[PDB]
C-alpha cells in the first residue's frame, strides 16, 4: 500500500507469529474439508501405558482444490513488507512498506517440492535459519517456474531440459553459499517416512506419492524428453498436522489429472566431517510451516 | 490366499464369557481384515464385527456393541473373538472370516466388506445344561409292511451337540437317515437314526446302532431286534 | 440399519435349468453387494462381490447383476453342487454395519413321492426308565411338505411332539421326517390306541398307523 | 558424558528429553556430524549413516517431549558418540557395544577347554568375569579361558562386563556331556 521512506525494519522469516498463524488456520480447514474414514493419534501421557484414540466417521469423496488466502492484519497490529526482490528473510530491510494484507497465498500441502506460490523476481534465491547446520531445511524459491503434470494412473510427468536448467540455476546458487569450487551433487532422499522420502501431496482429494529419485541424481561443476516420476495413491498416510494415521476411502474417480507449477524446492545438505570438496543435497520437507514461510518470509507483523 | 483354522467347541453357562480364536496362515497377516459372522441352529448368517488388521482397529454390530472384542496378534497371525456376558441365544457356529485388502505395509487399503476366505466354524453352546451323554433305545422293526422294513435308535437326552450315530460299525450306510437333533424343553437333545432293509433280513443279519458322544466320552452299541 | 431380504424363501428347480435369485436392500448400497453359497455343515463360500464381480474358482453359470437397491443371482444351469443355500451381504456403510438377507433355499425339483409310514412304540427300557417315547417315520417323499398329527384314543394332540426333517437326499431327492410323541410312564398307560395321522400330496387320503399299547 | 552400553545383536534406547511437553524439532547426530535421524513436524527422517536401516524412534512419545534414538540388531562399530539436539541444546551419549562368543557352538566333553572372547571397540579397555552354573569363576581382558570343564559347569554362563562404571550381562548356553564309565 504504502512504503515507508527512510525506514529500516528487522525481519526474521524463521521467527515469524504469521506463520504460526497460518498453519493453524490450514489445519482447521484439513479438518473440517477433508475427513478421513478412520483417524489415529497416540495418547501416552500415562505411565507405562498407551492408549491410541480411534475417531472412526463418514468419510464422503471430495475434490481437494486450495483457494488463495489473504491475511490482513489482526487487531491493533500493522504488516510491513520488505520491498528487496532478492532478500534473504533475515536481517535489515532498508526498503519497507505498510500493506494492508498479503499476497494471496494458496496454502498448498506438499513436500519436497513447493507447487503454485510466488517465484523470485530476480535470481534464484536460497534461505536457511542457518545454512552451517546439516539439519536445517534450505528453502529454495526458483525465479522460472517448472510444470509437472500427474495422473491417477500412477505418475508425473516433468519436462527434462526446463528441470536440468532449473538444477544448474540452484547448484550455481549453492556454490556461491557454500564454495566456489565445490563439487554440488543431488541425491534422493536418505530414508525417514514415505511422506517425506517421496514427493507427496493431494490431487483431486488423493494422497499422491511420487518416486522423485530421476529428480535428484546428478553432478554440477565437476536423457528422455520427458522425466516421468512412478507414482502410488494411498489410503493409509502419516498426518502433517500432528503425530497419527488417517484412513481414507479408494479412489472413485479413473480420471484424476493435475498440473501444478514448481514455483521452490526444499532440501537438506548431507554435511559431516569430510575434508572431499563437495556438497550433496536431498530433498526433503515434512514440517509445513515451511512451507508457509517460503510464502510470509516478506511479511512481519508489529503492533501499532 | 490364507488358510483360517479355529479353535474347538465351546460349552458355557448363561453369564459367562467365551473366546475363541483363528489362525490365519499362508500370506502375508497384516494384508488381511478379518470378520466375525455366526450362525444360530436352523438360522441364517450374522454379522458381528470387522478388524483392520494393520492398524488393530475393530467395528462391531450395534446389537453387540459393548459385549464383544475382537483382537489379532500380529506375532503369531492369530485372530480372537471375545464375547461377554454370554446369552442361551448366544448359541451359534462362529466364523472367522477374511479378505485381501491389498499393499497394506505400502498404505494400500480397499477396505474389503466381502469375506473370501472362511475357518471351519467353532460351536459355542450357551445353556443352563451339564454335560450328559445319551440314553439309547431301540426302534424295532414290526410286522413296517413290505418287503422292506425300518428300524432304528432313539438317542435322548444328551448334552450339548454333537452326537455321531453309524451304523454296523460303518458297514451300513445305505438307507440310513441320522436326523438333526431337536432341543428338548428339559435342555437336553434328542435325535432319532433309522434305516429300511429288506424284511427278509430280520433273524438272518444283526443290526446295532453305534451312537457316540465326545463330550462325554460316552460309546454306546445298542442291537435292535425284530421284537 | 439397511435389511436385506431375499425371495423366494424357498426355490424348486429340475436339474440342468435356470434359477433367479432375488436379493432387494431396504436404501441403495450401490454395488458393495456379495453372494454367498452355503451347503449345509459347511463353512459359506463366495461367489460374488462388487454386485457382479465372480470370486476366484467360481463357474461362469453364476453371474450376479444389479445395483442400488435390487440384485439378482442367476445359475444359468443347474448341477448337482449348486443345490444348496443362497446369502446376500451388504458392505456399503461406514462405519461399518454390515447385513445379510436371510437366504434362499435352492432345492431339486422332482416329481411326487408319497411317505412310507411307519410308527414305534416306546421300548421296554425307556418305559422301564419312567417315560414313554412314540416315533412316527415319514420315509423318503416329495415335496418336503407334509402334515402329521398324533391321535391318543381318538383325542387330538398338541404341545406335546417334535418334528425333525433330513436335508434332500443327494440320490433321489427325497426327506424323510420323524415326529416323535412324549409322555410320562403314567399318561401313556392312562391311554389304549396310539396313531398318527399323515397328511402330504402323494396320498390321496390322510395315511394312519397306530397301535394298541399292550 | 553419559555412557550407555549395547550388547551386540540387540537393540539400545537412547534419550533425549526436552523441557516441555510438546512435540519440537530434534535431530540425532553422530561425534562426525552425520545426521542419524530427526523430525520435520509429525514426520521422521532418516539420515546418510550408516545406522540407517536399523535406527527409529518412538513417535507416540513426541508430544511429551521425549525423542529416543533407538538402535537394533547393533554392531561393534555402531560404537560412536550420540549428539542430541533440541531446543537448541546438546544431549552428548556416548555408546559401546559389546559382544561375547564361546569357542564353539558344539557340545564339549569334560576336561575340554572353554574360550569366550569379546568383540569390542576401539579406545575401549572393559573387565570382563564370568561364572558358571557351578560357580567357576574367571576374569579377563579380551580372552577368558577356562582350562578344563567340569561335568556341573553344564548350563548358563553369565558373564558381565565392566566399562566406565557401567555393566552389562551376557548369557551363554554351554553343553558338557555326561558318560557311563
Ligand atoms: C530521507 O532520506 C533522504 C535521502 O537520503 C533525505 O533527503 C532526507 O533528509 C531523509 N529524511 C526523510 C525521512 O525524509
Ligand atoms: C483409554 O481411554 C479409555 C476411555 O477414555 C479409558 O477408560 C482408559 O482408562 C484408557 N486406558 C487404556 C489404555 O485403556
Ligand atoms: C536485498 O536483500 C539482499 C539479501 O538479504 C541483500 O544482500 C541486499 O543488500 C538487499 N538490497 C539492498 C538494496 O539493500
Ligand atoms: C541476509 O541479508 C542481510 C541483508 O539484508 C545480511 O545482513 C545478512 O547477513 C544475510 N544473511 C545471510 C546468511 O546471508
Ligand atoms: C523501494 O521499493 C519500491 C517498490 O515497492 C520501489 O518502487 C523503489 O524503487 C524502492 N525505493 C527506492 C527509491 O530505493
Ligand atoms: C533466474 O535466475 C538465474 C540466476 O540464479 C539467472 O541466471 C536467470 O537468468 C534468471 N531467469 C530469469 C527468467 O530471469
Ligand atoms: C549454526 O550451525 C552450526 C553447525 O551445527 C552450529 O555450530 C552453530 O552454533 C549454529 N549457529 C547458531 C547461531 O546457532
Ligand atoms: C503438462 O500439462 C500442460 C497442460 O496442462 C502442458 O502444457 C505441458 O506441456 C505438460 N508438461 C509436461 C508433460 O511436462
Ligand atoms: C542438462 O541436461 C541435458 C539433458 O537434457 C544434458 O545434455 C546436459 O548434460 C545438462 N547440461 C549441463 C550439464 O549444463
Ligand atoms: C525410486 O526409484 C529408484 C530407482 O528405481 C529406487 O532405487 C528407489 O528405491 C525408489 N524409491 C522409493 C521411495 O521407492
Ligand atoms: C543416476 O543418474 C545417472 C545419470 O545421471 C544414471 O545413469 C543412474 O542410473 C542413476 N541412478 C539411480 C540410482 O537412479
Ligand atoms: C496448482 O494449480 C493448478 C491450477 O490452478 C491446480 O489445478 C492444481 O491442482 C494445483 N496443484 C496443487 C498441488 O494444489
Ligand atoms: C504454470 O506457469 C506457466 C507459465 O507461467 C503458465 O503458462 C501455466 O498456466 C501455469 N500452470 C499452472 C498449473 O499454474
Amino acid at each position: 500500500e504504502v512504503v515507508l521512506v527512510n525506514v529500516t525494519e528487522n525481519f526474521n522469516m524463521w521467527k515469524n507469529d504469521m506463520v504460526e498463524q497460518m498453519h493453524e488456520d490450514i489445519i482447521s480447514l484439513w479438518d473440517q474439508s477433508l475427513k478421513p474414514c478412520v483417524k489415529l493419534t497416540p495418547l501416552c501421557v500415562g505411565a507405562g501405558s498407551c492408549n491410541t484414540s480411534v475417531i472412526t466417521q463418514a468419510c464422503p469423496k471430495v475434490s481437494f482444490e486450495p483457494i488463495p488466502i489473504h491475511y490482513c492484519a489482526p487487531a491493533g497490529f500493522a504488516i510491513l513488507k520488505c520491498n528487496n526482490k532478492t532478500f534473504n528473510g533475515t536481517g535489515p530491510c532498508t526498503n519497507v512498506s505498510t500493506v494492508q494484507c498479503t499476497h494471496g497465498i494458496r496454502p498448498v500441502v506438499s513436500t519436497q517440492l513447493l507447487l503454485n506460490g510466488s517465484l523470485a523476481e530476480e535470481e534464484v534465491v536460497i534461505r536457511s535459519v542457518n545454512f552451517t547446520d546439516n539439519a536445517k531445511t534450505i528453502i529454495v524459491q526458483l525465479n522460472t517456474s517448472v510444470e509437472i503434470n500427474c495422473t491417477g494412473a500412477g505418475h508425473c510427468n516433468i519436462a527434462r531440459a526446463k528441470w536440468n536448467n532449473t538444477l544448474k540455476q540452484i547448484a550455481s546458487k549453492l556454490r556461491e553459499q557454500f564454495g566456489n569450487n565445490k563439487t554440488i551433487i543431488f541425491k534422493q532422499s536418505s530414508g525417514g517416512d514415505p511422506e517425506i522420502v517421496t514427493h507427496s501431496f493431494n490431487c483431486g482429494g488423493e494422497f499422491f506419492y511420487c518416486n522423485s529419485t530421476q529428480l535428484f541424481n546428478s553432478t554440477w561443476f565437476n536423457g528422455s524428453d520427458t522425466i516421468t516420476l512412478p507414482c502410488r495413491i494411498k489410503q493409509i498416510i502419516n498426518m502433517w498436522q500432528k503425530v497419527g494415521k488417517a484412513m481414507y476411502a479408494p479412489p472413485i474417480s479413473g480420471q484424476i489429472r493435475c498440473s501444478s507449477n514448481i514455483t521452490g524446492l526444499l532440501l537438506t545438505r548431507d554435511g559431516g566431517n569430510s575434508n572431499n570438496e563437495s556438497e550433496i543435497f536431498r530433498p526433503g520437507g515434512g514440517d509445513m510451516r515451511d512451507n508457509w514461510r517460503s510464502e510470509l518470509y516478506k511479511y512481519k507483523v508489529v503492533k501499532i | 490366499e490364507v488358510q483360517l483354522v479355529e479353535s474347538g467347541a465351546e460349552v458355557k453357562k448363561p453369564g459367562s464369557s467365551v473366546k475363541v480364536s483363528c489362525k490365519a496362515s499362508g500370506d502375508t497377516f497384516i494384508r488381511y481384515s478379518f470378520t466375525w459372522v455366526r450362525q444360530a441352529p436352523g438360522q441364517g448368517l450374522e454379522w458381528m464385527g470387522r478388524i483392520i488388521t494393520i492398524l488393530d482397529v475393530a467395528h462391531y454390530a450395534p446389537h453387540l456393541q459393548g459385549r464383544v472384542t475382537i483382537t489379532a496378534d500380529k506375532s503369531t497371525s492369530t485372530v480372537y473373538l471375545e464375547l461377554r456376558n454370554l446369552r442361551s441365544d448366544d448359541t451359534a457356529v462362529y466364523f472367522c472370516a477374511g479378505v485381501y485388502e491389498g499393499e497394506a505395509d505400502e498404505g494400500e487399503y480397499d477396505n474389503n466388506g466381502f469375506l473370501k476366505h472362511w475357518g471351519q466354524g467353532t460351536l459355542v453352546t450357551v445353556s443352563s445344561a451339564s454335560t450328559k451323554g445319551p440314553s439309547v433305545f431301540p426302534l424295532a422293526p414290526s410286522s413296517t409292511s413290505g418287503g422292506t422294513a425300518a428300524l432304528g435308535c432313539l438317542v435322548k437326552d444328551y448334552f450339548p451337540e454333537p452326537v455321531t450315530v453309524s451304523w454296523n460299525s460303518g458297514a451300513l450306510t445305505s438307507g440310513v437317515h441320522t436326523f438333526p437333533a431337536v432341543l428338548q424343553s428339559s435342555g437336553l437333545y434328542s435325535l432319532s437314526s433309522v434305516v429300511t432293509v429288506p424284511s427278509s433280513s430280520l433273524g438272518t443279519q444283526t443290526y446295532i446302532c453305534n451312537v457316540n458322544h465326545k463330550p462325554s466320552n460316552t460309546k454306546v452299541d445298542k442291537k435292535v431286534e425284530p421284537k | 440399519d439397511i435389511v436385506m431380504t431375499q425371495s423366494p424363501a424357498t426355490l424348486s428347480v429340475s436339474p440342468g435349468e435356470r434359477a433367479t435369485l432375488s436379493c432387494r436392500a431396504s436404501e441403495s448400497v450401490s454395488s458393495d453387494l456379495a453372494w454367498y453359497q452355503q451347503k449345509p455343515g459347511q463353512a459359506p463360500r463366495l461367489l460374488i462381490y462388487g454386485a457382479s464381480t465372480r470370486a476366484t474358482g467360481v463357474p461362469a453359470r453364476f453371474s450376479g447383476s444389479g445395483s442400488g437397491a435390487e440384485f439378482t443371482l442367476t445359475i444359468s444351469s443347474l448341477q448337482s453342487e449348486d443345490f444348496a443355500v443362497y446369502y446376500c451381504q451388504q458392505y456399503n456403510n461406514w462405519p461399518p454395519r454390515y447385513t445379510f438377507g436371510q437366504g434362499t433355499r435352492l432345492e431339486i425339483k422332482r416329481t411326487v413321492a408319497a411317505p412310507s409310514v411307519f410308527i414305534f412304540p416306546p421300548s421296554d427300557e425307556q418305559l422301564k426308565s419312567g417315560t414313554a417315547s412314540v416315533v412316527c417315520l415319514l420315509n423318503n417323499f416329495y415335496p418336503r411338505e407334509a402334515k402329521v398329527q398324533w391321535k391318543v384314543d381318538n383325542a387330538l394332540q398338541s404341545g406335546n411332539s417334535q418334528e425333525s426333517v433330513t436335508e434332500q437326499d443327494s440320490k433321489d431327492s427325497t426327506y424323510s421326517l420323524s415326529s416323535t410323541l412324549t409322555l410320562s410312564k403314567a399318561d401313556y398307560e392312562k391311554h389304549k390306541v396310539y396313531a398318527c395321522e399323515v397328511t402330504h400330496q402323494g396320498l390321496s387320503s390322510p395315511v394312519t398307523k397306530s397301535f394298541n399299547r399292550g | 558424558k553419559k555412557v550407555v552400553l549395547g550388547k551386540k545383536g540387540d537393540t539400545v534406547e537412547l534419550t533425549c528429553t526436552a523441557s516441555q511437553k510438546k512435540s519440537i524439532q530434534f535431530h540425532w547426530k553422530n561425534s562426525n556430524q552425520i545426521k542419524i535421524l530427526g523430525n520435520q513436524g509429525s514426520f521422521l527422517t532418516k539420515g546418510p549413516s550408516k545406522l540407517n536401516d536399523r535406527a527409529d524412534s518412538r513417535r507416540s512419545l513426541w508430544d511429551q517431549g521425549n525423542f529416543p534414538l533407538i538402535i537394533k540388531n547393533l554392531k561393534i562399530e555402531d560404537s560412536d558418540t550420540y549428539i542430541c539436539e533440541v531446543e537448541d541444546q546438546k544431549e552428548e551419549v556416548q555408546l559401546l557395544v559389546f559382544g561375547l562368543t564361546a569357542n564353539s557352538d558344539t557340545h564339549l566333553l569334560q576336561g575340554q577347554s572353554l574360550t569366550l572372547t569379546l568383540e569390542s571397540p576401539p579406545g575401549s579397555s572393559p573387565s570382563v568375569q564370568c561364572r558358571s552354573p557351578r560357580g567357576k569363576n574367571i576374569q579377563g581382558g579380551k580372552t577368558l579361558s577356562v582350562s578344563q570343564l567340569e561335568l556341573q559347569d553344564s548350563g548358563t554362563w553369565t558373564c558381565t562386563v565392566l566399562q566406565n562404571q557401567k555393566k552389562v550381562e551376557f548369557k551363554i548356553d554351554i553343553v558338557v556331556l555326561a558318560f557311563q564309565k
